């Protein structure tokens, strides 16, 4: 298996963990969840 | 620290501000933290001929040690060092025109540090019962 | 952070091709031969095999270039159980 | 109206209700040092930041005037707490704590300077352990800025930074040591506080004032007491739960840590510039240049001060309206009950008391709330003997045993008709119900 | 915005640069249900909103406060609730 | 305007936070409005 | 086009910023009023 | 000359949007303290 997929510049919001491991990541303009996201700068927004 | 891979050096904050580093030599780690910064609250009266400073959340060792010597006398209040007025918390006024937070006044005769005490309640010594 | 990523959401498309003996032209064809863009990113699958029960490592290897004639640089990406060669190089590469 | 009648449920059972209000009478003092905010230790930026002048000088202006607005603020709610308040020197909140069966133990601190800053009641205490960020907490944040620390406090980069909140005039300590002795002006004669009469008699008269007769009243005074001090009980169980004045005081530390924390952000903004970094502008370029991109910087942090000395002119304008509120229901809710309906919570007020809080006071509202009801065929009036009318006083006149009857508004309880529970008319109003047989 | 009319109403086009108004979070048509009950709480019993007495009583007491005896209060009952309901119609044909 | 930085996440906050100001104003007149009323079940616009 | 782009931006968000003021200082005439509203309620309305 | 007067302007207008925003803020106070002296006429001189 041999998995590929273009690249292009773009904006991602990625998370850190206390090691320096980048544990998530996010499209910030992949979809309108992903746009709350990175505008909120958390996986899990608060409810609004 | 133990976060930096064979390939990383350098340690950022979300702002983008170098605060950690290890050294490319001797592979030591070190964490980078800004220079002290801060004011001084000087406490002036008229009739004075010098100043009462607050160096606000600073013990005067490190006032001293770390910021500047001088030959005022100065002792270590509730709201920091206070250099040029006299300890006197025991003491209160119900007037101040040098409020300097948390119920302290800076009071002229030399500078005094003075609890601010406004309002007291009129006291009547008949029976409770 | 903006860097060099894929876009969620998007197709992954598996280009590995498993061959015994013969090789199909059309192999070597659209969509097989992609365009490279900006660039891609890959998720490939360690095909972990068994001789005497002594584990090897295989994948598929990749060639990034233009015209694939001697007249230009190839990059080719090539793993050797557990050693990933790379080289960029004016390669004759064949046909198929 | 059947006849002359109406229904109405009246009550035949209550109970006392209590309800917590924080008002906020306060707000933390920010000040900026705006030279050190925009420049930070640049002397390149220091000689550009002077072309600009009296920017800095209104900044810091505008700040200050706010900032002597929330003392003089402050020193006028402590007025307030403080006004009238007489006390005996006999008085000693360790042995005198609760009077004709309600207990105030909770919400009295020590009293008199002996004990120092201890003068904070355990409902008071229970407030403010609450809340990280009070008068003591920004003092304590504040002290471990130089303690060497490794935790890079928000606090110590805002402060480094020119961004540093002062403490109020007069620290929380005194503010409870001041509701404390309003609190206790309420209890103990002279009952300064009170009307100049006992708590308990207070409580009476207030309920009875609501359409209760005082029969009942003076009867179930166990009861009445033991009503207050649980409603009392609920409101401070009521902070280990999920609670609206809670969440109201804890927003006042949120609002304020999320505006320094948007200010300091402006640090790192570009404005359009090569980089936000002064040290990073100053060691790719010369002076013909630099002093362009430090100009960008210079205009987008002094934009974004104007703009946050607007949002803090704004804010404090609202502490303001909620200081004279909270002044306003000291003076007409805790040391007297004025005759207004719904301004001391909602309900049929009896009396409130007042706490200190974080940044504002906390008001207990004790309302009467019926329990149980009868539905009852009321009179709003009745024409007697030679056509006079009559009109019930804070209540109705009741068909009870076939015979006219008077019954409170608010507890059922038949009594007889006479001059106290009466107003008298000369002439009876049309469909006023005719009752020739009465006195 | 989105209808097929060729007016130019100057909200959408302030809505298609990012300006708009949003609805409260209570329609108005609530709103006007609150007030209406807050009105007939005054009508009728219970008489909640009104002191718990019949609304015409109210005013009659209310009028008394101000120094008028009840005699001539209670005989011009009519012509007291005549003027009450010419005042409410003076309002009402004051907005035209 | 990416390079102006949180400009536009100020302005969106600072309309977000009085828009929040005139709904629980709202709310409030409503509650004062409703609060303490009494109907009965047998009032009828039609007839009273 | 990136100057004259700029220069557009920083008008603006200057105008943005001045009508933000705005809308908070009238925000606070609203809320005074809405204040005056409710006690108008209860004390002329629902008592005397 | 343009480029140094569109500085002065700039600054100038800045300084006057400034001044603006103080004086709503101002006068949202004098307002207010209108409203309490309005109250005091009504319940303290002309009535008790
Ligand atoms: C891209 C693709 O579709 N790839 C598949 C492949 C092709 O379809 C086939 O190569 C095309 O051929 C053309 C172009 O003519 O078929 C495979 O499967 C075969 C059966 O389809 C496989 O079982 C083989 O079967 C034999 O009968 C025979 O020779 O094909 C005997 C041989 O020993 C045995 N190979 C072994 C033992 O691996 C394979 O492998 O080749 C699986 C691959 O995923
Ligand atoms: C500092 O750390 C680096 C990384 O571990 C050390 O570099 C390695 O040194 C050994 C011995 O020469 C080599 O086998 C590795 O290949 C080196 N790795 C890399 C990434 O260069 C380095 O020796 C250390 N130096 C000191 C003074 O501690
Ligand atoms: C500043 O003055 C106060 C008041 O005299 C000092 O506090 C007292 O310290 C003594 C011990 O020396 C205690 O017995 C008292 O109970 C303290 N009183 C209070 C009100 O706390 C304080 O220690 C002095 N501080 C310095 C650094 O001189
Ligand atoms: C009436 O007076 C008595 C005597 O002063 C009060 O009785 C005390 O009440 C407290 C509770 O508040 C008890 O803990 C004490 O033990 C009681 N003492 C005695 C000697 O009985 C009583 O509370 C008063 N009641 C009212 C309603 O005024
Ligand atoms: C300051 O000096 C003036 C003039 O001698 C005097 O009126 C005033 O009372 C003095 N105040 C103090 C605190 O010394
Ligand atoms: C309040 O304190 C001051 C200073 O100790 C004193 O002059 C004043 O008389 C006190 N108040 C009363 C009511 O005695
Ligand atoms: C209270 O004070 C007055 C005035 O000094 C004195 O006459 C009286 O005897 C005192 N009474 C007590 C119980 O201390
Ligand atoms: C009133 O209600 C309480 C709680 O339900 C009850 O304990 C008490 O006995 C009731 N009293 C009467 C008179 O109904
Ligand atoms: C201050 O520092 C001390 C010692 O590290 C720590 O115990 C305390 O919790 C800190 N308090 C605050 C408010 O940072």
């Amino acid at each position: 298996q041999y998995w590929v997929t273009p690249l292009s510049k773009r904006q991602y919001l990625l998370k850190f963990d206390n090691r320096g491991v980048i544990t998530n990541a996010v499209d910030c303009s992949s979809s309108f969840f992903s746009e709350i996201q990175c505008k909120t700068k958390s996986l899990l927004p608060n409810t609004g | 620290a133990v976060y930096y891979n064979s390939w990383q050096n350098l340690l950022y904050d979300s702002n983008g501000n170098i605060i950690g580093f290890k050294d490319f030599v001797t592979n030591k780690t070190y964490n980078i933290f800004p220079c002290y910064a801060g004011r001084v609250s000087a406490a002036f009266h008229q009739n004075a001929s010098s100043l009462a400073l607050l160096y606000r959340n600073l013990k005067c060792s490190y006032v001293l040690n770390n910021i500047s010597l001088t030959t005022q006398p100065y002792f270590d209040s509730y709201l920091g060092c206070v250099f040029n007025a006299d300890n006197l918390t025991d003491y209160s006024v119900s007037s101040c025109a040098l409020r300097m937070g948390s119920g302290f006044c800076v009071d002229y005769n030399s500078y005094r540090f003075v609890t601010f005490e406004p309002f007291n309640v009129s006291f009547v010594n008949d029976s409770i019962e | 952070f903006t860097g060099y990523f894929p876009k969620s959401g998007a197709n992954f498309r598996d280009l590995s091709l498993k061959g015994t003996t013969y090789l199909s032209t059309l192999w070597y064809q659209k969509p097989f031969l992609s365009d490279f863009n900006n660039g891609i990113f890959s998720r490939v699958k360690n095909t972990k095999l068994y001789v005497n029960k002594t584990l090897y490592s295989e994948f598929s290897t990749i060639v990034i270039g233009s015209v694939f004639i001697n007249n230009s640089y190839t990059i080719v990406v090539q793993p050797h159980n557990g050693v990933l060669e790379i080289t960029a190089c004016q390669y004759t590469m064949c046909e198929y | 109206s059947v006849g002359g009648l109406y229904e109405i449920k009246i009550p035949t059972n209550f109970t006392i209700v209590g309800q917590e209000e924080f008002i906020q009478t306060n707000s933390p003092k920010v000040t900026i040092d705006c030279s050190l905010f925009v420049c930070s230790n640049y002397a390149a930026c220091h000689d550009l930041l002077s072309e600009y002048g009296t920017f800095c000088d209104n900044i810091n202006s505008i700040l200050d005037e706010v900032n002597g607005l929330l003392d003089t603020t402050q020193l006028h709610v402590a007025d307030t707490l403080m006004q009238g308040v007489t006390l005996s020197s006999n008085l000693n909140t360790n042995l005198h704590f609760d009077v004709d069966n309600i207990n105030f133990k909770s919400l009295v601190g020590c009293l008199g300077p002996h004990c120092g800053s201890s003068s904070r009641s355990f409902f008071e205490d229970l407030l403010f352990d609450k809340v990280k960020l009070s008068d003591v907490g920004f003092v304590e944040a504040y002290n471990n800025c130089t303690g060497g620390s490794e935790i890079r406090d928000l606090l110590c980069v805002q402060s480094f930074n020119g961004i540093k909140v002062l403490p109020p005039i007069l620290s929380e300590s005194q503010i409870s040591g001041y509701t404390t002795a309003a609190t206790v002006a309420a209890m103990f004669p002279p009952w300064s506080a009170a009307a100049g009469i006992p708590f308990s008699l207070n409580v009476q008269y207030r309920i009875n004032g609501l359409g209760v007769t005082m029969d009942v009243l003076n009867k179930n005074q166990k009861l009445i007491a033991t009503a207050f001090n649980n409603a009392l009980l609920s409101i401070q169980n009521g902070f280990s739960a999920p609670n609206s004045a809670l969440a109201k005081i804890q927003s006042v530390v949120n609002s304020n840590a999320q505006a320094l924390n948007s200010l300091l952000q402006q640090l790192f903004n570009k404005f359009g510039a090569i980089s936000s970094s002064l040290q990073e502008i100053l060691s790719r370029l010369d002076p013909p240049e630099a002093q362009v991109q430090i100009d960008r910087l210079i205009n987008g942090r002094l934009t974004a001060l104007n703009a946050y000395v607007s949002q803090q002119l704004s804010d404090i304008s609202l502490v303001k309206f909620g200081a004279a509120l909270a002044m306003e229901k000291v003076n007409e809710c805790v040391k007297s009950q004025s005759p207004r309906i719904n301004f001391c919570g909602n309900g049929n007020h009896i009396l409130s008391l007042v706490q200190n809080a974080p940044y504002g006071l906390l008001f207990m509202h004790f309302s009467y709330k019926p329990i149980s009801f009868k539905t009852v065929l009321v009179s709003p009036g009745l024409c007697i003997s030679g056509d006079v009318g009559i009109a019930p006083k804070q209540g109705y006149f009741i068909k009870h045993n076939d015979h006219w009857m008077f019954t409170g508004s608010s507890y059922y309880y038949p009594e007889p008709i006479s001059d106290k529970n009466v107003v008298f008319m000369n002439t009876c109003s049309v469909n006023f119900t005719k009752a020739p047989l009465v006195y």
